């Protein structure tokens, strides 16, 4: 149904917010990593910081659209308030 | 009530981006003994990191209620 696809959408935006969470605390390491001398990971440092940004643009893009939805059925599959 | 949820998006993802644009300004440099040991700036940029990071977490945090909260009203509102 529509409102399963809406609930599967928003549980695919839950799932990219629990990924970005796994982006940071990466950076975070790797930032110790490269404080003490491991330059190894800097690369990887730099891909992480891209991937965040390229998922909070992406999952707050979703969102937007998730909120757009919901005003569009106000009144249609949604009760009005 | 929607346009609080608009609202709220855009300062949720201004935050992050700003926390994100800070992050990336704190050297990555790897690591006069009194003032080496009084400023500790290796340490200390391990806790700006970390104290970004933080902020980071909380941030995402506030996507996630925004998410349920969507969720609910798809859970709660629909038409019978």
């Amino acid at each position: 149904g529509y409102i399963q696809e809406r609930l599967k959408s928003l549980n695919d935006i839950e799932t990219q917010l629990c990924s970005m969470l796994q982006e940071a605390s990466q950076v975070t390491f790797i930032f110790g990593e490269l404080k003490r001398g491991n330059e190894s990971v800097k690369p990887q440092f730099e891909n992480h910081v891209k991937q965040f940004y390229e998922r909070l643009d992406k999952s707050t893009t979703q969102l937007r659209k998730e909120i757009q939805l919901l005003d569009e059925n106000v009144g249609t599959r949604l009760l009005p308030i | 009530s929607n346009q609080a949820l608009y609202e709220k998006l855009e300062q949720t993802r201004t935050i992050l981006s700003v926390k994100l644009a800070e992050l990336i300004n704190i050297t990555t440099i790897a690591d006069f003994a009194q003032e080496n040991s009084e400023l500790a700036v290796a340490t200390t940029s391990v806790m700006m990191v970390n104290n970004q990071t933080m902020q980071l977490i909380k941030n995402v945090q506030d996507l996630l209620i925004l998410t349920r909260s969507i969720k609910e009203k798809w859970l709660l509102n629909q038409i019978p």
